[PDB]
């Protein structure tokens, strides 16, 4: 209303509309693909699949760890 | 009706053990069929119709083993 | 005088009585073609007692009058939705006036 | 047109930290 | 948008002239319920329930029973801004 | 839209009419076409592996 | 307010651990149903009354009573977990409690009363705090992810193994606590505004929002890896349990 | 790709909530909106792989609650009955904010309101995820956190505030 | 609507006799020619 | 919103907190003929006696009911 | 008009004061009689013999004699 | 199964709840709609879907979980397997009215409306409609193309996620040894629920007297109405001691 628009907020108030509200949603963009990049590395590594599955998948080309825990009897 | 699938086929079919009954021989075939046609009701329809057959079968079978029990509780009654 | 501001007391009380049962009639039928003739049912009664001269039995008709309201009232009024009680009261409401934001407070000097 | 028309907002709403800006030029 | 006090006139009369014992002439912005129209204070509220269905407001008891002319009712309605 | 003495309706957009008639006999049709092929079935008349 | 209940109140619980506990096992173990019985009553009993408090301060300072007993309860479990997770509440209320005081000294300084009634609709003049507030709000809910739950959860563990009725009791403060806090918080900064008691509004300034960062990264950084503080104290604490005992 | 199906939602609503002054209504509205469907869309790949496929997945991140027999750990697992919730979470999350985009045009606060239906669907995520009941209690009591900060999001109606604090 | 306060909320609703507002029932089933059309078309067709 | 109200008459206790019709208990015994409901049909269950009447013997599964698949002694 | 301090109302400010300074209004009546002594006497003891015969029955459970306490 | 089923037609009937409220300026009161079919086809067209999903009508997606869980339940011969019966099915009967007196009050009915909402009318725009009609596609084929994946007899979709002890199976014989007449009564069910709400919602008209004149069934009304007057009952005797005991009692 009156008094909001001298309010600072982290999600921007009412009614906000920025005006280079476009190149930020782009730079935003860039930055979670960014942040993506290493968490799927990460999840590439960390999984484990037991089982190999009945026709080829699409995780069969960057994890490594397919029926890997056949030896259960050394688990530790 | 006498026991088909050994324990080892069971085992390695990785059957629900609620469903390693007398017509656990019919079922391998048709969980290979499901699974390797997506699970879409329009296929199979012919391993799925013979396995449901069996099953039918041995549920009738019980069902009338206490059709008979059921026969002889009145029977008791009747001369008491 | 008093007898004026005393009976004329006593029109407000069946107006606005007659007002809210005429509005809970609305709750009950729902329908518009069962809410005239259950509109017209509520009007005659208000009617049979409007001859009564003695202030006091009056006194008492309307009384009783509030009774039945408060007895045979409906549970689940109907609210227009900006109105208090309603479904879409104080959902964003206009800023108040008056309101100012201080800037640079709490500063070391 | 939400998604054709830029925004009217030159500046944010607020100061960050309730602090008013510096002259320009200048640091804070 | 707001609704012109000619929009609110035109249509306030326009609830009032359906009322049985109300012919449709002698019905000016100004005319008052229970005197020119000769009506009773209960066929007001009515002509108040009217009133609020047309505009879908929701008047609260003590002020609905103070409106008597028509000339209330359209200074109510038009102040009113989610008429 | 139509107005009938104050109060106006306007028409619904040609596509919320032509896709609601067309979902709804989507339906429909779907409909008999099951109870033609499995509708002996659920009424026990006759089993699927009869043949 | 800061000192006395994020340092101060830590004494009598550190005394419990240093002293009485290892160097009296017989006597420990004697009047574990005399702790069990006090630390239940306080919890049930002060957190209903913090319910019906109605200056800001004796909310928080209440609240302060209940933490403090549930980790009594977890000292006396006499296990690894009972005794880590009395610990690591203790620290955690020290940060949580210690944040709380903050924020209503942060109002305190600039509307000059503690008084709910007052206050209400904050969330449309200084959506700052409100946040911080809100968080430090759910962390003395012992939300799951904050510093609080780790020891909270881990105080119930060892107790259940040792009594199930006083775990039970205990658990409770988890309805209670949850009821307070939030009422709390939405008394102040949720609702709308009252122009006739407060009107003029600041939100949070650097110095205050600096002075929140360490306590919002150590209460996450506790409640997601409390591993770098139970990795540091389990050797003390397994011979904490053992002392009195060659079995 | 398994931890993207979960981190995508926190993805777009931190975005939402830390940077929505920059975004605006519309910016917050295709943030979360792409986060949230990208999400689903390996959550449809991920029922393929593991119940199509019949390949379990199991994935442990680090410990979280370690003392003594005490082993509470970040670890997620995926089975049949995990990506047929998946598939029910993603899918219909993804319908609600693209739904919510028209729906809350209006509403002054629009970007606060995406970045709170993102919060709820990554707890939720967690909760039909983990490996442990100490992750599942996480995602149990995150949910009922996010659907309180949803209940009264017209913070100032005072039935809201009722009806959210008794949800809690 | 027989009496005076029947007689005016008729009056008052006589708006509601909208061509397109009333008679909603015949609106009640759409598709359900259509879906039957196609039936039809389909039942001749897989005669043979 | 619009104008809050200040009080003008000394504030009592309990106002920090402070289901029309219906009276308290009589709301409680209306609630508990409700509940009154449920356990009637419960016990009507157990006099209907439906496990009595079963029309099919248990199931009987091979190798000794799948002992050795049950977790039993090989 | 000035400064930031709350405007303070008479009636909420004795509200206030009223609730700090309840000690003052203790009377040992009837009421408060049955109160302290079921809340601060009969419910401790209740709890107390509760949490005793808890570790009680698990001492049976073990074979193992009931465990003497304070 | 029934989960995933739910999720599908329960979602279009918000969702296109929400729709009519926004066309009709947030009205929310049923009792104030109604003449709508028309003004709103693609609305009421997604709502026939999910409701007629819902209630369970054959061959779609509802009716493919709903009708087997009763038939289960049947088939399940101890107390609570009959005590379950008995009450899902007349629940059955229960939400085929109260689906139907929906659709006809809101859609069907002769208008009930104020004008100045209808004059402002507008049915969904796009991004409001696609999950619309995205949810009318799952709940009409979800529930057909699923069954045999989730509870197809013998499936091994769900491999070690579910486990079923050997004893307690009844799947096989809900399915053949049930007699034709419990799988019809649903349907009956939901027949007769549609029928008695075309009539108290379309015809009767001195009904709702009896409650203004009966004291018995004018608190039966509320009953109902208040949810057996739960929350009462939990605020008057629970919520209120335990507020009173932080006062009175421990301060
Ligand atoms: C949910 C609803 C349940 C039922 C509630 C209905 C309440 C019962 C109905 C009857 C109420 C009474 O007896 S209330 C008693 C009504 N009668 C009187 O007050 C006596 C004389 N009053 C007058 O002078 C006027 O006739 C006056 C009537 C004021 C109008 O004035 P107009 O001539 O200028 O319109």
């Amino acid at each position: 209303g009156d008094f909001r628009a001298k309010v600072w907020s982290m999600t921007g108030g009412p009614n906000c509309r920025p005006k280079h509200w476009r190149r930020n949603t782009a730079i935003a963009m860039f930055g979670v693909f960014l942040v993506c990049i290493p968490i799927a590395k990460l999840s590439a590594k960390l999984e484990q699949r037991p089982h190999m599955p009945v026709r080829p998948i699409p995780s069969q080309i960057w994890c490594k760890n397919f029926g890997t825990k056949d030896d259960y009897e050394k688990e530790h | 009706k006498k026991m088909i699938a050994t324990q080892e086929e069971m085992s390695a079919a990785k059957i629900a053990l609620g469903s390693r009954d007398m017509c656990a021989h019919l079922l391998i075939p048709l969980n290979k069929c499901r699974q390797a046609e997506f699970y879409l009701p329009w296929k199979c329809e012919d391993e799925r119709h013979v396995y449901e057959k069996c099953e039918y079968e041995l549920v009738m079978e019980r069902m009338l083993a206490m059709k008979k029990i059921r026969e002889e509780e009145a029977l008791a009654k009747q001369n008491k | 005088a008093a007898y004026f501001a005393r009976r004329a007391a006593q029109k407000e009380r069946v107006r606005i009585l007659y007002r809210r049962a005429l509005k809970d009639t609305l709750n009950w039928a729902v329908h518009r073609h069962i809410f005239y003739r259950d509109a017209s049912d509520l009007r005659e009664k208000f009617n049979v007692n409007q001859d009564v001269e003695d202030v006091d039995r009056i006194d008492k008709l309307i009384a009783h009058g509030e009774a039945e309201y408060n007895k045979w009232r409906h549970p689940d009024p109907y609210i227009v939705p900006w109105a208090p009680g309603g479904s879409k009261f104080c959902r964003n409401p206009t800023p108040p006036a008056g309101i100012e934001i201080v800037y640079n407070y709490g500063l070391e000097d | 047109s939400r998604w054709a028309t830029p925004g009217h907002e030159e500046r944010p709403k607020g100061y960050f930290m309730n602090r008013t800006p510096p002259a320009p030029g200048q640091s804070r | 948008d707001h609704l012109s006090r000619e929009a609110v006139v035109d249509r306030v009369l326009d609830v009032v002239k359906s009322f049985p014992k109300v012919d449709p002439s002698k019905v000016t912005p100004e005319v008052h319920f229970q005197n020119d129209l000769g009506l009773d204070s209960l066929d007001t509220v009515e002509i108040v329930m009217a009133i609020e269905e047309e505009f879908k407001l929701e008047i609260p008891d003590k002020e609905a029973d103070k409106i008597d002319s028509c000339s209330l009712a359209i200074e109510y309605v038009y102040n009113h801004p989610m008429s | 839209g139509i107005t009938y003495k104050g109060v106006t309706v306007h028409t619904p957009k040609t596509w919320h009419t032509v896709t609601g008639k067309g979902l709804c006999a989507v339906m429909w049709f779907w409909i008999l076409y099951r109870a033609k092929q499995d509708g002996p079935v659920v009424m026990g008349w006759r089993h699927p592996w009869d043949g | 307010s800061v000192i006395l209940a994020g340092i101060l109140l830590k004494f009598g619980t550190y005394g419990f651990l240093r002293f009485s506990i290892p160097m009296f096992p017989e006597a420990t173990l004697c009047f574990t149903p005399f702790i069990y019985t006090l630390s239940a009553i306080a919890i049930i009993y002060t957190s209903l009354t913090t319910l019906r408090q109605i200056d800001l301060k004796k909310i928080i300072a209440y609240s302060s009573v209940a933490h403090m007993n549930l980790v009594t309860i977890g000292m006396f479990s006499l296990n690894i977990q009972g005794i880590g997770g009395s610990i690591l509440l203790m620290l955690s209320h020290g940060l949580v409690s210690s944040a709380l005081f903050l924020c209503v000294g942060v109002l305190y300084d600039r509307h000059k009363t503690r008084l709910v009634r007052y206050y209400g609709g904050l969330v449309s003049t200084m959506p700052n705090f409100s946040t911080i507030f809100f968080f430090f709000t759910l962390a003395n809910m012992s939300l799951p992810g904050t510093s609080s739950f780790i020891g909270e959860f881990l105080i119930l563990v060892g107790a259940f193994q040792r009594n199930s009725l006083v775990a039970t009791l205990a658990a409770l403060g988890m309805i209670l606590g949850a009821a307070y806090s939030l009422w709390l918080y939405n008394r102040v900064v949720s609702g709308n505004l009252k122009p006739d008691f407060l009107h003029k509004f600041s939100d949070l300034n650097g110095r205050e929002v600096f002075i929140f960062i360490p306590f919002l990264v150590g209460l996450v950084w506790m409640g997601v890896y409390p591993k770098v503080f139970l990795d540091c104290m389990h050797t003390s604490v397994s011979n904490l349990v053992q002392h009195g005992k060659f079995h | 790709m398994y931890l993207l199906i979960v981190f995508l939602p926190l993805l777009g609503s931190s975005v939402a909530g830390f940077f929505g002054r920059f975004l605006g209504s519309e910016g917050s509205a295709i943030m979360t909106t792409t986060c949230v469907s990208f999400s689903s869309i390996l959550s449809l790949i991920a029922f393929y792989e593991v119940a199509l496929g019949a390949s379990a997945c199991y994935l442990r991140i680090a410990p979280w609650i370690s003392s003594e027999m005490f082993d509470a750990s970040w670890g997620f697992l995926f089975d049949s009955l995990t990506v047929v919730m998946l598939i029910v979470v993603t899918f219909i999350s993804s319908l609600v904010h693209l739904y919510s985009i028209s729906y809350m045009s209006e509403d002054p606060h629009s970007p606060r309101f995406m970045c709170y239906l993102s919060i709820f669907t990554f707890f939720m995520l967690m909760l039909v995820t983990g490996d442990n009941f100490l992750q599942l209690f996480l995602g149990w009591e995150g949910v009922g956190l996010a659907s309180y900060l949803l209940i009264h999001f017209w913070f100032t109606r005072l039935q809201a505030d009722k009806a959210a604090i008794k949800a809690m | 609507p027989l009496g005076t306060t029947g007689e005016f909320f008729r009056r008052r609703d006589e708006w509601r006799k909208h061509p397109m507002l009333s008679n909603q029932m015949r609106h009640a089933l759409p598709g359900i020619g259509i879906g039957v059309g196609a039936f039809c078309v389909y039942l001749v067709g897989e005669q043979i | 919103v619009g104008k809050h109200i200040v009080p003008d008459k000394p504030l009592s206790v309990n106002d920090e907190l402070m289901a029309d019709t219906v009276g308290k208990y009589e709301a409680l015994a209306w609630l508990s003929g409700g509940l009154g409901f449920f356990v009637g049909l419960g016990l009507l269950a157990v006099l209907n006696d439906k496990a009595s009447k079963v029309p099919f013997t248990p199931r009987v599964y091979p190798y000794d009911n799948l002992r050795v698949e049950l977790g039993g002694e090989p | 008009g000035g400064g930031m301090e709350t405007n303070k109302n008479k009636f909420i400010e004795d509200w206030g004061s009223a609730r700090e300074n309840l000690e003052h209004n203790f009377r040992w009546t009837r009421r408060n009689f049955a109160l302290i002594g079921i809340f601060g006497i009969a419910l401790p003891i209740i709890v107390y013999k509760g949490i005793v015969k808890d570790f009680h029955m698990q001492d049976e459970d073990a074979g193992r004699p009931h465990r003497k306490f304070l | 199964f029934h989960l995933m089923n739910h999720a599908f037609f329960k979602a279009l009937l918000f969702l296109s709840a929400g729709s009519v409220i926004h066309a009709m300026s947030d009205e929310q009161d049923m009792r104030k709609m109604g003449g709508l079919a028309s003004s709103f086809p693609l609305t009421y067209a997604m709502m026939l879907i999910g409701s007629l999903s819902l209630i369970g009508f054959p061959f779609l997606t509802g009716f493919y979980s709903k009708d087997v869980i009763l038939e289960l339940a049947y088939t399940k011969y101890t107390i609570s397997g009959n005590f379950a019966f008995w009450l899902g099915s007349v629940s059955v009967l229960f939400t085929s009215y109260y689906s139907f007196r929906l659709l006809f009050l809101t859609f069907l009915v002769p208008t009930n409306s104020f004008g100045r909402d209808i004059s402002r009318c507008h049915d969904a725009p796009i991004p409001m409609a696609i999950p619309l009609i995205l949810l009318a596609l799952g709940s009409l084929f979800v529930g057909y193309l699923a069954k045999d994946m989730m509870i197809g007899l013998g499936t091994n979709f769900w491999a070690n996620s579910l486990l079923v002890l050997p004893k307690n199976e009844i799947l096989a014989e809900s399915e053949f040894a049930a007699p034709t007449i419990i799988k019809l009564i649903p349907i009956l069910f939901s027949t007769l629920g549609a029928f008695v709400a075309y009539n108290v919602n379309l015809v009767a008209d001195q009904f709702q007297r009896a409650f203004q004149t009966s004291t018995f069934c004018n608190r039966l009304y509320s009953f109902f109405n208040k949810r057996w007057f739960f929350d009462q009952v939990l605020n008057d005797f629970l919520v209120r001691s335990f507020l009173r005991f932080g006062y009175e009692v421990s301060f």
